[PDB]
């Protein structure tokens, strides 16, 4: 079952067989202004990450590997360590520093792509 | 050799503030007007997460405690208002028929209110309670003339707390502690993840907590910094203590309209022997209940330290008195039979000499008054103490009192179990994958 | 074989209950609150689609309701609180040029009122009708004293209905029903969707329906369950009847201040003799209007079963008179010069006797009233009949008598064609397309 | 060109064809709050069927073929049937009682999907 | 041989009208109701963007002018009304201690006001300033029985202004004019893009506006029609003019309780010699300000012309004098003192005698009415002159008049830079890529 | 750098290198009605313009090369004179008269890709 939330705790390379059951579980008198607020605060919340993921050229998939380099200087760790010996939620304590680093790369490289991919078209 | 991967859906989450709403399950707290609940349909227990807690830092205790407030001023809105009975009242003493325990506690007014014409008057005579009652120099009025409005509560809306649940909006999670013995401030290694809080029951009193929850396994000691003597200690029992509240007499209600529309609600007379409001605690049960309070204390304080359990300071009856709603009429108890005693290295019962209030300026704001209409009948409360408010008396021998007032630690005793985390589904890691 | 096929855009919908929204295009239902109606709204006919409508089970009428009451009491905010007018009245008859069929309608009262300063008083007098006080045990009082505050209708404001046109958010329709004859339950063969519905006037009357829509061929019955007593019927007509209705007094219009910001408004004279108000119907049309209903009811309930149409008795005026809003004035006339016949196989006019009523209650509430302030000079009004609300009463006569009473069947009759879907844009279907 | 819902009631090969004329329909005091909830469910209508395309690996696509079989216990019935007589409305009422089943395996063939991508792009 | 290429995030926008929220940075423009601004806001310029600015068409303003008169409701809405002191007054002229600045400008009154108990009634003595009160027939009633009643504004709730930024929402964009001697409606060479606006205090003043943004070089005369000689010149200075204003005298406030839970605040006594409100500026300063915008002036209607400064019309003080809100005080001050020169092609002060009004009926609203406590002490403030408000009388020599009153010409003369447009992201061009 | 708006007033190419930089500045008592107001028109434009680009085959390419080929009639400039000697609001003046025809041109040709992918899909 695992619902929501657990996976959390499982290595790196178990939790990311569950990445759709977390995803499913987004977007769902004067008290009612309670509840609006938070129904409109969970769209856009929702509608940031996927924003990104359109940047990025991601979109729609659930996981995406990019044209950008790993950097030793933002983590040196060895991949049987990282995907067998740490979790999402350790991994996440440890990149934390970096990670705007990446996003703005995940941008640059996107931006790229396309303009390589619309000359390419141009010339048939 | 590596390239960055971007995975969505990953199992993070942030600790975060955000707006909780109610979900529920004739009531002052709306219970209609909230989402219902489905049937507990899960809680997910996360196996190897332990999370930190911390219950002396915790929003959901605020909103709750700005919720019950707002729907509490909500509830009177529409209610009548009693602004024509702040008058001369002209008073004598009820003596007939009294034990004389309760010698000067009521008295029988008569007053000139306003009717239906505004042209007419009708003379009336109604009963009170001394402690709403102040006199002007046989002249009085009441309490509230100086300092506040005061509104009737609506006969028709009940002040019997029913279980509020709170739920996470979309985007957000509830993780709950589940282990033993926990004092709320540590680690927890045990959690599990929640969309909705058990219901609470939004029970108000000081003092004493009435109907939460238990502790299973020992009885448990929570405080922000137990060293620092400006703190409250909150306990929380293994087994409940059943306490009896209740007014012997039986009291007849009558009703005067003193404008269109509206009434006013007040003791007529009372049919009988008058007698003082009391409330009963069982001794066998009080006295084990704090020789393991005691014992709990003594791993903080030392086996070599004296506890002594000594009763409230002075100061306004809210704070000095256990305090609750009961059948409707708000009763204040002195609580000092249950907190004389030094701990050193048959049905007998503690009776306690409770006194009535119809007055009411809860949440301790000053101009916003209610009146709490007269319940016909007799009242009687069975309820469960659950836990204590104690504070700490600033050598060899500590002193604890029944402290308390300020409700949010009411509400804590409940919220401690609970965190609320923001989902963060997107992250990146080091992958073999290329494109 | 065959895989899932996921289609998006699918021309599916279900059943839905949403909130509907007002686009309309000094005012009783406050429609600057609206969206303005698109001058050229959409309809599309559904060829070969059928479905099943229920006028009776449907909450767009529930809407309607509840936006009107909700419209209605927001446009009395604003407006003075006649408290101060709640006082012993002295009255006397009205005497001086009387119709024999108003002896002691109107009387002559006396009052001590409030002014714009607090420590005066002002004599005032003012013509009342019979129906509006009631007697003290010359001293009578408003009839509102003893239930309500009466609020003062705001003169600007005009009670003329304006149609309002319901719109459906998106992701839902408005299918309608357009089907000759349908009478409200049955699978519809012919239909379209709006997004808009016409603007429906809320006209409120009882009894007989005025302004409404017309059925394009014959006289419809419509009911949720005929053989059930306790469920009204309700016959829609395929030509109008015209009724002309009067109050027929030349009234002199007069004000006072009663506070800062706030003026009474009250008859102070009449010009010239009284007559009692009355509506006129032609007796011809109104006896083949008969005649069609007749045929229709026979159809139902046997071919030589004897219909007999008879006045309605009990319960208070709204439910035994046609009341309704004329010129800004309410009328309640009684209609039993009009249901007095029994059916077994040159300006002659009907003449119905009015009374004029200035304290209403409406929407069958208590606790809230309005006072209708008097309208200068005569009033005339003409509006068509365009439907009637019949009850049966309860082997060989079937006696109907005219019904009246939740204000929701005046609705129901005009929603009676319109229904609200969800669509359902996502689904599937097996095809030969892989990957 | 009909318009909406105008297609109900033509077959269902015939109304499948005019999918945009609908999908641009979707979008498009508390009088106040009726018209903003009224705009907020409308967008979390929108949304969910918009993360659902999403997971199943059809965002942006209006008509998406995937890799699970039709099962003869959801419907047995001759392409030509479905396509040629019934219509849309008939047929949802038809599957009703499988459209979770459906839904579930989609979300599973994706999910595969997406890991054996993953591998591929790193030479296996 | 070119395709449609779509491009998404085109920097491109259109003229629109949207909402702006209010973003601040015991205050009645309730601050905290805003969203507290960003420590660093960003400006972008816009190389070789040219765009077209019309501050008459500026919807900006209206939305500042609801805001304001919304906020300004707000903050009375718990305060006390002074309904009970419409009563008839009692008053004599203070003369016991006149320079003979304000002989008959302040009444000694005394009235029967109602106590906490509404059975007992308190004599009460006040001071009043004369505008405040209206004789009846020694007897006075306040000016607004006739018209409202008043509200006491809450003593806790200072009025001054805190500079208020307003902010567009995510898809919108404020463009600010940089361009130096911009006159409001040309096009703009030069321009930036912000979020949010600088703050701008919302000072409420007439004929000579105070505490706004200064020109950068010269004085620029703005208008909607030049010609127009039913339109407003709003004329901005390079150079601040200092004025000296005070109300100097030693007022003792006192209170007395009206109500339960309600005080009534109102000034007791004078200590000292009784003297008149005043405002002084400089001549000098004046003289060579106005020489400045006598220049400009010329360059509109001809540099052979005389231009002659005259004093306002006539009408309500509210409008023919000058007014603003000092220490929470509001005065009234006569310009006759600036406005009194022809110009034909040593610490010498001017002193502006001013009146106080206790009864403020603001935005030029019929209906609504506000006390204006006390306040205790002597009031003195500094402020600056940063433009002022003209009229033109319709070869001649020309007549300029102060004007204004029209609330939305103040807001209009810092909100003058700034426009707000839709950014609209999407759109195609030609391009060789096809697919 | 050039941050939001700051490349306005260049030539639409170079405008064309920073569409990130505006794309990720969109979306981003009685009185909290003016924020829940404001914030439903940010979700309501985003999501209208996103859905118009799914329609149209562009899931969120930013550029996306359509196979509508460009009319003369629309516009006769020569490439050069179009990306070169122009800014985008000037070229948008000039456009606007036909971008409800472009745009019905778009969602029809792509319903026509659509139809042709699902059909070689079956034979595939
Ligand atoms: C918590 O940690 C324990 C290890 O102490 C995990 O147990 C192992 O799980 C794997 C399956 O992934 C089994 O093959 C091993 O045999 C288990 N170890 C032992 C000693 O039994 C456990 O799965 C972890 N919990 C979570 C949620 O991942
Ligand atoms: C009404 O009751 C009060 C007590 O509440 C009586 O006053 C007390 O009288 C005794 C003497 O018998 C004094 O020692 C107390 O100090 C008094 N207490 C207070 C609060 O005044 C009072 O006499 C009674 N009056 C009547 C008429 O019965
Ligand atoms: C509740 O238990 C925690 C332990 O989880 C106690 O916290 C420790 O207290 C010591 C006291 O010096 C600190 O130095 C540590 O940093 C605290 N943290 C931990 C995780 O050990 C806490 O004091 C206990 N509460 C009470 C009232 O006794
Ligand atoms: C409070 O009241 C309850 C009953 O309402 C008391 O509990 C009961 O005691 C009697 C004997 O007096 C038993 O016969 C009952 O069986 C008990 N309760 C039940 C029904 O289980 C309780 O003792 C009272 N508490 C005190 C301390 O007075
Ligand atoms: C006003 O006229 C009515 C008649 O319409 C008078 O009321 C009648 O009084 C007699 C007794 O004298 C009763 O028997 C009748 O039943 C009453 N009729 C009604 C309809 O009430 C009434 O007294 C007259 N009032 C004045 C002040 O002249
Ligand atoms: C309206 O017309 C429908 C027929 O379309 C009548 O419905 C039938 O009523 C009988 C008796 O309850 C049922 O046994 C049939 O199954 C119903 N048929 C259908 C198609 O629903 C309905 O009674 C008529 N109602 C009125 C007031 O005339
Ligand atoms: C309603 O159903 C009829 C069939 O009963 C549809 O008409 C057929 O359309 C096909 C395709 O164009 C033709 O080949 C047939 O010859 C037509 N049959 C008849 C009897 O006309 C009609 O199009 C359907 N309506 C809608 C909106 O789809
Ligand atoms: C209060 O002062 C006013 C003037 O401010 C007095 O009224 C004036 O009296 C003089 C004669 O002394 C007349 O010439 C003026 O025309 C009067 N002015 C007005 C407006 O009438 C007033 O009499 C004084 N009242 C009291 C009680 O002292
Ligand atoms: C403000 O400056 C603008 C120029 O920036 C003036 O606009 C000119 O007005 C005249 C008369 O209407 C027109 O013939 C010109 O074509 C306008 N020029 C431009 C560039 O628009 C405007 O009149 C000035 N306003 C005032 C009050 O003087
Ligand atoms: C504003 O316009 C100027 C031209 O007047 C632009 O400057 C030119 O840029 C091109 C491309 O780099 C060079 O080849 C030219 O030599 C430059 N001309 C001059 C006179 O410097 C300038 O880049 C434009 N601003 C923006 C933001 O695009
Ligand atoms: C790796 O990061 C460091 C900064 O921590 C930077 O100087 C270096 O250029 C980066 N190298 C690559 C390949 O990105
Ligand atoms: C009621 O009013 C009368 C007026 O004569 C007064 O004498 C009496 O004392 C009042 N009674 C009360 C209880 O206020
Ligand atoms: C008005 O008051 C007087 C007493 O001052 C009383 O005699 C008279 O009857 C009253 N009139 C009315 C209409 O109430
Ligand atoms: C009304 O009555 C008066 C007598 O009070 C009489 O002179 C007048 O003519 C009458 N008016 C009518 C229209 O009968
Ligand atoms: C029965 O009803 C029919 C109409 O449905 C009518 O034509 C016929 O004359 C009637 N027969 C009688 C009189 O019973
Ligand atoms: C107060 O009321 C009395 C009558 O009870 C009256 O004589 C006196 O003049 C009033 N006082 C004032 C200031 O009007």
């Amino acid at each position: 079952s695992l619902g929501f939330l657990g996976a959390a705790g499982s290595t790196m390379g178990a939790a990311s067989m569950t990445l759709t059951v977390q995803a499913r579980n987004l977007l769902s008198t004067h008290w009612g202004i309670k509840q609006l607020q938070a129904r409109v605060l969970a769209v856009e919340h929702y509608l940031r990450d996927q924003q990104l993921l359109g940047i990025w050229g991601c979109s729609g998939k659930l996981i995406c590997c990019t044209n950008v380099p790993w950097n030793s200087s933002w983590s040196n760790r060895n991949l049987s360590e990282i995907w067998d010996n740490m979790t999402w939620l350790q991994w996440d304590k440890e990149i934390s520093n970096y990670t705007q680093i990446i996003y703005g790369l995940l941008e640059e490289s996107q931006n790229q792509q396309e303009k390589n991919e619309q000359d390419l078209l141009a010339l048939d | 050799n590596l390239w960055v991967t971007v995975y969505y859906g990953v199992p993070v989450w942030k600790d975060a503030e955000t707006t909780l709403f109610c979900a529920s399950d004739h009531n002052v707290w709306a219970t209609h007007c909230c989402v219902p609940t489905d049937p507990n349909p899960q809680e997910i227990h996360l196996e190897n997460v332990t999370e930190e807690f911390n219950m002396w830092k915790n929003n959901m205790v605020e909103q709750m405690h700005e919720d019950i407030i707002s729907l509490w001023d909500q509830s009177l809105k529409p209610c009548v208002k009693l602004t024509p009975l702040c008058v001369t009242l002209q008073c004598t003493n009820v003596t007939n028929n009294i034990t004389d325990d309760m010698r000067g506690e009521l008295k029988n007014c008569s007053f000139n209110m306003t009717t239906e014409l505004r042209d007419k008057k009708q003379k009336v005579y109604s009963l009170f309670y001394r402690l709403d009652v102040v006199q002007i120099n046989k002249e009085y009025r009441l309490i509230n003339c100086n300092t506040s409005a005061i509104t009737q509560a609506c006969p028709k809306v009940s002040f019997e707390p029913i279980p509020i649940h709170y739920c996470a909006p979309a985007g957000f999670a509830i993780l709950k502690c589940k282990d033993k013995k926990f004092n709320g401030t540590g680690p927890c290694p045990s959690v599990s993840t929640v969309q909705c809080t058990h219901g609470i029951k939004p029970v108000v009193s000081t003092q004493l907590l009435l109907n939460g929850s238990l502790a299973e396994e020992e009885v448990i000691i929570r405080s922000e910094n137990i060293t620092n003597n400006a703190k409250n200690i909150l306990v929380q029992l293994n087994t409940p203590v059943q306490i009896n509240c209740t007014r012997p007499n039986n009291n007849t209600v009558k009703s005067i309209r003193i404008g269109p529309g509206q009434w006013f609600y007040y003791t007529g007379d009372i049919i009988g022997d008058i007698r003082q409001a009391h409330c009963n605690v069982s001794k066998a049960t009080w006295n084990e209940t704090l020789g393991k309070v005691v014992k709990q204390l003594r791993k903080h304080f030392g086996n070599n330290t004296i506890i002594r359990f000594a009763q409230s300071s002075g100061g306004d009856l809210e704070v000095t008195t256990h305090s609750f709603n009961c059948g409707g009429e708000f009763f204040y108890c002195n609580t000092s039979g249950l907190f004389n005693s030094t701990w050193i290295s048959s049905n007998d019962s503690i009776t306690l000499p409770c006194r009535i209030k119809q007055i009411i300026n809860m949440w301790q704001r000053i101009g916003q008054a209610m009146y709490a209409p007269p319940i016909q009948g007799v009242i009687r409360c069975v309820s469960n103490i659950t836990g204590l408010i104690l504070t700490r008396d600033g050598s060899t021998t500590e002193t604890f009192r029944p402290g308390g007032g300020d409700m949010r630690d009411n509400w804590r005793s409940e919220l401690y179990k609970y965190k609320v985390v923001k989902i963060e589904p997107l992250g990146v890691a080091p992958t073999r994958c290329k494109r």
